[PDB]
């Protein structure tokens, strides 16, 4: 593992997906920054302390609240302004452009878009206005908006099986929605009783469409099975401050990764979550780790120390 | 002598990704001649099976097509490379035979031809350095020519260039012996080269500097080098074991001239002295003939170890008195 | 086909080999009359070829005869291997009335032509004509 | 994988899997046909649709090859055979998810079985009833799934006595793709095989001797890999039988009996095969299901007993 | 094997009218079904085939083994670069045997960690023990003796023995290092457990148990003589040769010298400790009598014999016999007897039993046994594979493949088809047929899955199969994607109707570049022409050209003709007249409806229009 310092606090880091049938491991990643007068979306490649090459960047107005790859060349960003944008990478001349955008995806006046997930051609967003949008590439207006879906702040979203999704909010509720539904109420609510601890992140198990992991204000990892009643299947003590992201490893989901405000990034190894050894990967002097992404043996993360940490050799 | 060039990299080949058809080997294809139809039929059957599977058959067809178009050219390039390699091998063998016939049958003076000798040495130096451990076919033709050349041997300038290359040529020999490269035949020629070098060249401030630096090269490898030489002895080949046995005599001999010695100590740790004294039994059966000359070097080596004070300790502990009695030679 | 593939297409190849006249042509090639006529046509005086034109029918006929001989020498093995046994088995199984026109003594095509010594002499003499194809 | 209610009021006669094994069709005496779906997420079976399809007891059912669409066929005691096609543009459980595509009334007696033919022969099917007459139907134009013509009629039984409640008939096509068209038929104590002739007509090519009572079930096994055919039968005399049929009184078919098994001690009601014809199943009076594998010697051995 | 169909709701009770139970095997191994044709019995019972492996660990195991099988290349076959082909053949095969062993160990591990049932773990370890023994005896020395390669052999042997059973388990080490009624460590227990350790090659532990109690204590004080014995004996133990059969020859020398010296010397210790030290030295020296005496199980004896007496397999026959005279085979576990069989030469007749433990392992086992040449196809004869005609290994592998096909795991389907394709026996056409029948059942979902299927149809030439698969896929956007003859015609007609009624797809016919490349038929061309005509219409001479194109299309083809007439009327020279004429010459409910929609009689209107056109031509 190694660090690179990049002169901006990094809110989001995502690997570019690999071409179908590639035998190579991930080498290109996107970042989004926050807390600057000028924030940026940036694309980077790793050469074979590493050597990083800035491929291109583009000014992003607002803090980058979330970021996902839609396909090889398209990157979707959520702004603190409530704008949702699809950026397009042009590899021939290494430029970024705006492909399409929904400037009023979230609003009250401006309301931050807090989460975006992609399942090409669909894009789903949530925000502090408690609005949930389904967008489709090249459609100017939302396919569906669930106005005033949640009365609490929506912090994150995941697909279950499209057009079904699950959201997490600031009072610790998981809510399940379908864009075909009538009304503004969820089909199912799950939550831990006692303290209504805010949930900041959620990820669906890549193979088991019924299973999700969440991270909370209290640093805890929760595993849920939406067929198994309203409480989590597992509740595990973890970080000393907020957990900002949680990711199952895409190809071997016995491995799961979490990062926190307390400056740690954990690799959890259950090799099943229904039904554990943990390694902390960053040094003891880290500021908030805001974001991580994992693909194959490659991990990238971004911190409030204006640092990106990478390993391309997680398992070797 | 401009046909030997490794810059083209005829041996190295850029292997594409081949995300598909990777498991299709050239077993039934193979006189190195890889038939293209043997693989064409296999890839056609595989394409038919994939199409029958009914899983994205139209889209992924172009991938298989381009993979086949790359595999056919890969096979042709491999065949052409094999042909070029065998042609270069034949040409090098012919050139070596011509050079040997020229050097052997030459009544003309040697002091005028010393220039051509040094030029040939300079030309072969990079050839040997580039094929020291790559292949065991080109070194053979180039290893024997250097052997005879070393035995068939203003003056100060020439004497320095000769001794300089003889020292460099001594390094690449011990380097190959430490790695056990090539066949026992090629490994035998290296023993003769290092033998005369440590017997004639080194054997007077100039002598001390050469002897000192010479021992450094031997100590660099350590037991790794001696282990290979000890295994060659009492082996299957008849000439390799003989040259290897005589080689050890020069090492211990030149080491004493440099009251102890690290060479003799290493032989004891490698269990060489132990097995050596054991072979003394039934010596009557072994003893012009190849077996006779081999035994001469064997007993000759033991005689050298009994001259140093430290040898009596290791040699006496081997119980040689009982080994020479079972043979009934006396 | 029969060793790996199914027995469906076997009937197609069988019908092709049985109906194609290649077998009958090969059988006729083993006759003494054919080779005698061929060597008589190829054995001609040199003055005629010398005074003849490059487009003369004699040169074209000699070229066609040499090409037929080459094709026969090339395909004799393939025939004797994969035609004769199949045709014999078919004639034995089914009912076919055919008259043999081949000589059993001539085990190969060379047996019928090894008795002509002037053939090589004529072939060598025909090299001084200049015709590229014939040469 | 816990049991579940079918939703039928009267006894259930047949259950059949679709091609992918993710769907199931059920038919009962309450004159209904139910279709169940195997939800991906929650590995539970859940009713896709139910509907009234006949005026009498529905005894047999079967799915057609997926390469012809979503098609089910039913046979009832009301002397008819009906064909249905799923209309994906309808809500599940609406009772209107499967549209009748046709009705076959040619039978003048109740019907006991109906089986689709192997896909490599087009939409084809067979049926057999009290009239003791096997009938083959063909959907000649694969576009018109209503254009059902009658391809053939064969008299299996010759003189069925007008006073017997004791009646059973079964069908089973030879699944084999690289073998001449043929199908097995059971009628009471008898069991005979039909084969397509050069004249495009069905002929009796053999009989499976040995049954000393009523044949409750028969099924042709998938001959993937083998050069021979295997058909099993569950008789009322309490014996499972496995016949080896090879093609080398007017037949081109040989008939071997490979195995006999009475392990059930009572009637064997159901006999079914693997998708690979690697496993054979049997069920009967003893309230037990038995799974059979073939030995290296081609004998058959019970690899497990469920209950 | 008797398993409860449903350990919840059992559908029967008394012999109360033996009910008609019915069962149907499903396309998926893990999803079959049972039911009953009786009154008040309307439940359906989904049943999965007894002892079926659905776990991920298993598929991992399968993939690993297939990798080993595939990687074996030409070496998976045995030929009944001259004398080396043999030795190198065994080299690689013997290695493959190690790989299989490994993969099975890993599997067994992952089964112990992620588990509901641990019975599977136990069975898999047993399978491993037996396989270790098999390698140690046939997969290292290739028929030669231990001198051929002392290092590898002793390594495998020492491995086999210390993985077969757990004892001496550290739960028993402390068991005696705790028990008293005697002075320190000096009862039959300490020594038995010291000798046990030695017999199993566990020299490290052996040494430890000594430096635990009276190495220096009781001995360095009481008897200085036996202290030297007990000490440099531990020294010899510290240097037991494992690479040179020479060093061992000399080792046993120093050991026998030590045992003789101590044998007759100063007895300054207890009557019992005296012998207790002699026995230890005898065992280390290789005394047969003693090696048998301190052995708890036959394999301890056998192992000891090979380690301290004479390291020659030429005596294994005798060793085993003595071992079995001391301790009979323990029928508690299933691995001991098979090991005895291995050692004693009769390797065969294990395939059926292993097939009972696990089909997969048995399959590949038979395979590598064929690779070694330990079993071969004796048959010498019917146009197909899945029989006794080919090998016993071929048979088991092909069987496994077929079994994998019903498992419904698309990850293993490549393994199944690959297994069949690489089968060292059977015509390419026979395999062609088998794949032709299996492939249609592939549980494809992704695009890639389908492309894989197709790639296999290509690779094997199954156009009728691919055509069928695709047919299944075809069954507005979907139709557009599809664009058999009748269907194409219908699509054409639909396109024409749409045109008459009147986006990206249409332009492509006339991201985008990729689509154009993919496109790069008659129906399609017609639609493209219609689109061009409409474009021209949207854009006088152009209009005429479009009308001409339309007339030409109508000639090539009732509804279309009506649409054309409507267009002509809306528009309202010699070529035009000729076209109009041809149309009149060419000139049902749907057509009438279309006509009515357009108006919102037809033949008459058409005739009137034609007359008008003729008049116009005359005026011109």
């Amino acid at each position: 593992i190694y660090a690179k310092f990049v002169s901006q606090k990094i809110s989001k880091t995502r690997w570019r997906p690999l071409p179908p049938g590639s035998l190579q491991t991930a080498e290109t990643f996107a970042t989004g920054s926050w807390d600057n007068e000028e924030n940026y979306i940036s694309l980077w490649s790793i050469g074979d302390e590493g050597d990083h090459q800035l491929l291109c960047d583009i000014r992003h107005h607002g803090d980058v609240m979330d970021l996902q790859f839609f396909d090889q060349e398209r990157i979707v960003a959520a702004s603190s302004t409530g704008c949702v944008t699809v950026f397009l990478h042009h590899p021939n001349n290494q430029t970024l452009s705006v492909n399409q955008q929904w400037t009023t995806a979230h609003y009250h006046s401006s309301a931050p878009c807090t989460g975006v997930v992609c399942n090409n051609p669909e894009i789903v967003t949530v925000g502090e206005d408690g609005r949930i949008n389904l967008f489709r590439a090249d459609h100017k207006e939302a396919v569906r908006t669930i106005d005033n879906a949640d009365s609490s702040t929506l912090h994150a979203v995941t697909f279950l099986r499209t057009p079904e999704i699950l959201t997490v909010n600031s009072i610790g509720q998981l809510k399940i929605w379908d864009f075909r539904q009538q009304g503004n109420e969820p089909s199912q609510i799950l939550s831990l009783t006692g303290d209504r601890v805010p949930l900041h992140c959620v990820d669906r198990h890549p193979n088991q469409q019924h299973v999700v992991a969440t991270g909370g204000q209290d640093g805890m990892l929760s595993i849920w099975d939406v067929r198994q009643g309203t409480m989590p299947v597992s509740l595990l003590k973890a970080h000393e401050a907020e957990m900002w992201e949680v990711h199952f490893h895409p190809s071997n989901p016995e491995h799961l990764f979490t990062c926190s405000e307390d400056g740690s990034l954990w690799h959890w190894d259950a090799s099943s979550w229904l039904s554990i050894e943990i390694t902390s990967l960053l040094p003891s002097r880290s500021l908030s780790v805001n974001t991580l992404d994992v693909l194959g043996p490659c991990l990238v993360c971004g911190t409030d120390a204006e640092a990106i940490y990478v390993t391309r050799h997680l398992f070797s | 002598f401009d046909f030997i060039n490794t810059d083209y990299k005829w041996e190295e080949i850029p292997s594409p990704h081949f995300t598909y058809l990777k498991d299709l080997d050239l077993g039934p294809c193979i006189g190195v001649h890889y038939d293209i139809r043997k693989a064409q039929e296999i890839l056609a059957l595989k394409r038919k099976e994939y199409e029958h599977s009914q899983l994205a058959t139209p889209e992924f067809l172009e991938t298989v097509e381009l993979e086949e178009k790359v595999l056919i050219e890969w096979l042709t390039v491999r065949n052409r490379a094999n042909l070029l390699l065998t042609a270069r091998l034949n040409l090098l063998q012919a050139w070596a035979n011509l050079l040997l016939v020229m050097i052997e049958s030459n009544d003309f003076k040697s002091t005028p031809k010393m220039a051509f000798l040094l030029q040939a040495l300079q030309a072969i130096l990079p050839t040997l350095e580039a094929f020291s451990s790559l292949k065991s076919d080109e070194a053979f033709e180039l290893a024997r020519v250097a052997k005879v050349l070393l035995w068939k041997l203003e003056q100060f300038t020439v004497g320095n260039l000769i001794g300089d290359k003889l020292f460099q040529l001594f390094q690449l020999c011990l380097s190959a012996i430490s790695q056990c490269s090539g066949t026992p035949e090629l490994r035998s020629l290296y023993y003769s080269i290092c033998y005369r070098y440590l017997t004639a060249v080194v054997d007077t401030r100039s002598v001390t500097n050469a002897r000192a630096r010479t021992l450094k090269a031997i100590t660099l490898y350590g037991d790794r080098l001696l282990n290979v030489i000890c295994d060659d002895a009492y082996g299957s080949d008849t000439t390799c074991q003989t040259a290897a046995m005589i080689l050890l005599n020069a090492l211990v001999h030149t080491s004493r001239a440099s009251v102890d010695c690290p060479i003799i100590d290493a032989l004891n740790r490698l269990n060489f002295i132990g097995v050596l004294v054991d072979s003394l039994k039934e010596i009557l059966n072994e003893w012009a003939s190849p077996s006779q000359q081999y035994t001469s070097a064997k007993l000759a080596l033991l005689l050298q170890l009994c001259q140093t004070r430290q040898g009596a300790k290791y040699v006496l502990q081997a119980n040689l008195f009982r080994a020479l009695e079972q043979s009934g030679v006396f | 086909n029969i060793s790996i593939d199914d027995a469906m297409a076997a009937t197609n190849l069988a019908t092709y080999v049985r109906l194609h006249p290649f077998s009958r042509v090969m059988e006729w090639l083993f006759n003494e009359k054919v080779i005698t006529s061929l060597i008589n046509t190829i054995h001609q005086d040199p003055i005629s070829l010398g005074s003849a034109s490059p487009d003369s029918p004699l040169v074209v006929s000699i070229l066609r005869a040499i090409q037929v001989m080459i094709k026969a020498l090339e395909l004799q093995e393939t025939y004797l291997h994969l035609v004769r046994p199949e045709v014999l088995r078919y004639q034995g199984e089914a009912g076919v009335r055919r008259k043999p026109v081949a000589n059993a003594a001539y085990s190969a095509f060379e047996d019928g032509i090894l008795s002509h010594l002037s053939l090589v002499v004529d072939l060598g003499k025909y090299c001084n004509l200049g015709h590229a194809e014939l040469t | 994988m816990q049991p579940f209610d079918s939703g039928h009021d009267d006894l259930v006669h047949d259950v059949v899997y679709d091609f992918y094994g993710r769907h199931v069709a059920t038919c009962s005496s309450d004159q209904h046909i139910k279709v169940f779906k195997l939800d991906k997420d929650t590995s539970n079976w859940e009713l896709s649709d139910s509907w009234r399809a006949h005026d009498s007891s529905i005894v047999a059912i079967d799915w057609a090859s997926p390469e012809y669409g979503r098609i089910i066929a039913s046979a009832s005691y009301d002397k008819t055979v009906k064909l249905w096609e799923e209309d994906p543009d309808q809500e599940e459980c609406s009772g209107r998810r499967w549209n009748k595509l046709c009705t076959l009334n040619d039978s003048k007696g109740s019907l006991y079985s109906v089986k689709f033919a192997p896909a490599h022969l087009g939409l084809k099917l067979a049926c057999l009833g009290n009239d003791g007459i096997l009938r083959l139907y063909d959907a000649l134009e694969p576009s018109d799934l209503r254009s059902w013509t009658l391809t053939s009629e064969m008299k299996v039984l010759s003189i069925p006595p007008a006073n017997h409640l004791q009646s059973d008939f079964c069908l089973s096509w030879c699944p084999s793709r690289f073998s001449p068209e043929k199908l097995a038929v059971s009628a009471l104590e008898q069991a005979i095989i039909y084969q397509r002739g050069k004249d495009g007509k069905l002929h009796v090519a053999a009989k499976l001797p040995g049954h000393k009572s009523l044949i409750r079930s028969i099924s042709w096994a998938p001959s993937i890999g083998r050069w021979y055919q295997l058909i099993a039968t569950g008789c009322k005399d309490g014996r499972i039988r496995i016949f080896k049929i090879t093609e080398k009184l007017q037949s081109n078919l040989q008939v071997e009996l490979l195995s006999e098994h009475d392990d059930h001690n009572g009637e064997v009601w159901s006999v079914s095969w693997n998708l690979t014809g690697t496993i054979l199943s049997s069920a009967g009076d003893d309230g037990k299901v038995r799974l059979w594998k073939a030995t290296y010697s081609n004998e058959f051995k019970c690899m497990s007993v469920i209950t | 094997i008797l398993v409860p169909m449903t350990v919840n709701d059992q559908p029967i009770e008394k012999n109360g009218d033996k009910m008609p139970l019915k069962f149907k095997l499903g396309p998926l191994s893990y999803q079959n079904m049972a039911f009953i044709t009786a009154k008040d019995k309307y439940k359906l019972y989904p049943v999965r085939i007894p002892r079926l492996d659905t776990s991920k660990e298993f598929s991992a195991y399968v993939s690993g083994l297939f990798e080993i099988y595939r990687d074996l290349g030409d070496d998976r076959v045995f030929n009944v670069v001259n004398s080396n082909f043999a030795k190198e053949h065994n080299a690689t095969v013997n290695l493959a045997m190690e790989a299989i062993l490994n993969e099975l160990e890993v599997f067994i591990g992952r089964v112990k960690d992620q588990d509901g049932r641990v019975n599977r773990f136990y069975e898999l370890e047993e399978s491993l023990t037996v396989l270790n023994c098999l390698r140690t005896m046939y997969f290292i020395l290739d028929g030669q003796d231990v001198e051929e390669n002392r290092s590898e052999f002793i390594e495998s042997l020492l491995n086999w023995i210390n993985r077969s059973d757990g004892e001496p388990d550290e739960e028993y080490i402390e068991q005696v290092f705790s028990v008293a009624g005697k002075k320190v460590f000096e009862t039959q227990y300490f020594w038995k457990l010291l000798n046990q350790l030695v017999l199993r090659g566990l020299l490290s532990q052996a040494i430890g148990c000594i430096e635990r109690s009276d190495l220096l204590p009781y001995l360095s004080d009481t008897c200085a003589v036996s202290f030297d014995a007990v000490s440099d004996s531990i020294e010899l133990l510290k240097q037991y040769p494992k690479d040179s059969s020479s060093t061992f020859r000399e080792w046993k020398n120093l050991v026998l010298k030590l045992s003789q010296a101590f044998g007759s010397s100063a007895t300054d210790i207890s009557g019992e400790l005296r012998d207790y030290i002699e026995d230890f030295l005898l065992v280390i020296g290789g005394n047969q009598r003693k090696i048998l005496q301190y052995s708890r199980t036959w394999y301890e004896s056998f192992c000891g014999f090979l380690l301290y007496y004479i390291p020659s397999l030429e005596l294994s026959a005798e060793y085993l016999q003595m071992s079995l005279e001391a301790n009979v085979v323990d029928i508690t576990n299933d691995w001991e007897q098979p090991c005895v069989d291995i050692i004693s030469g009769k390797i065969h007749s294990i395939l059926p039993v292993m097939e009972s433990l696990d089909s997969c392992t048995a399959a590949f086992t038979a395979m590598i046994c064929e690779a070694k040449g330990l079993i071969e196809n004796i048959f010498e004869g019917l146009e197909d594979l899945f029989s006794y005609r080919n090998g016993m290994a071929s048979y088991m592998l092909n069987s496994f493949a077929f079994e994998l096909c019903s498992l419904g795991d698309k990850e293993l389907w490549p393994v199944a088809i690959g297994l069949i394709a690489l089968s060292a026996t059977g015509t390419r056409s026979a395999k062609k047929m088998v794949i032709a029948e299996l492939l249609p059942h592939y549980p494809f979902v992704t695009n890639d899955d389908i492309e894989w299927m197709l790639s296999i149809c290509v690779e094997w030439r199954l156009p009728e199969i691919a055509k069928e698969i695709y047919t299944t896929l075809g069954n507005i956007e979907s139709i557009a994607n599809f664009s058999l003859v009748k269907s194409y015609s219908w699509l054409l007609f639909e396109a024409s109707c749409m045109e008459g009624q009147k986006v990206l797809n249409a332009i492509v016919s006339k991201d985008d570049v990729i689509i154009p490349q993919d496109i790069l038929v008659t129906n399609s061309m017609r639609q493209t022409l219609a689109p061009y005509a409409v474009l021209s219409q949207f854009y006088d001479r152009e209009d005429w050209g479009q009308a001409l194109r339309l007339l030409l299309l109508l000639i090539e083809f009732h509804y279309l003709v009506l649409l054309v007439a409507k267009f002509l009327y809306p528009i309202f020279e010699d070529s035009v007249a000729t076209v109009i004429e041809v149309i009149e010459t060419k000139w049902s409910n749907l057509y009438e409806t279309i006509i009515e929609a357009d108006k919102s009689a037809t033949l008459l209107k058409n005739l009137r229009k034609k007359l008008n056109f003729k008049l116009c031509q005359a005026f011109m």
